[PDB]
């Protein structure tokens, strides 16, 4: 049995943690909602 | 329940101790997940009972008590803020400029932020705080890094 609990509120923060880099990727979806690379 | 706009953890008492499995957000009195979390199962809210209401595996989402209410989209050119609700830590803002996933349907916002799986369900938002999808269904690039879409439903 499954419980939520609240963690925030929904909000943009000024001055956050800026990271992560922006890939282009060739992707494929499948009918189980997994997603693949194409090569 | 709590029914307060906001972002949730989605925990579980079937495994050891107390598990998060995922994450989700209440708004307008729907609370938004992606399947894998649940498996479209009922959720607690203290005392009160959370029923789902509509679900896609293919789409990886799930609505409770009502329709899927987000509706925001990437502009395709602005940076985005993650609100990452990570397993046993505070829910932290992260500020990414998302990428591309192409398929033959059309091109995805995608994130490269890597997170614990039980982060899945974290939502992404744009300037305006409006949540622009969900974190957590994506693909594992060659370098073992995590790229996750930025997953949206249709709002009817
Ligand atoms: N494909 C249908 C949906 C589905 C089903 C089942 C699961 C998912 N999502 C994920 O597995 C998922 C989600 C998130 Cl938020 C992050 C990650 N990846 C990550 O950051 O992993 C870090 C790592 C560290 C050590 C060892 C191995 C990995 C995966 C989707």
């Amino acid at each position: 049995d499954m419980y939520i609990e609240r963690a925030g509120d929904i909000t943009w923060e000024k001055d956050a943690e800026v990271t992560g880099n922006s890939p282009r990727l060739d992707v494929a979806l499948d009918e189980s909602g997994d997603f693949s690379l194409v090569e | 329940g709590e029914t307060t706009d906001g972002v949730y953890r989605v925990m579980t008492r079937r495994l050891l101790g107390s598990t998060q499995v995922g994450v989700g957000v209440m708004q307008e009195g729907v609370f938004h997940t992606m399947w894998h979390v649940t498996k479209g199962a009922a959720l607690r809210s203290g005392e009160g009972r959370l029923d789902p209401y509509w679900g896609d595996v293919k789409q990886d989402l799930v609505s409770y008590c009502g329709p899927w209410k987000l509706d925001a989209a990437w502009d395709g050119l602005s940076e985005v803020q993650l609100l990452a609700v990570p397993p046993g830590e505070r829910a932290k803002n992260i500020q990414t400029l998302p990428g591309i996933f192409k398929t033959k349907d059309g091109d995805i916002g995608a994130v490269a932020l890597d997170y614990p799986a039980g982060t899945s369900g974290s939502p992404i938002l744009d300037k305006c705080g409006r949540v622009i999808g969900l974190y957590g269904n994506g693909v594992v690039i060659k370098n073992g890094s995590y790229v996750s879409a930025i997953t949206q439903g249709k709002r009817e």
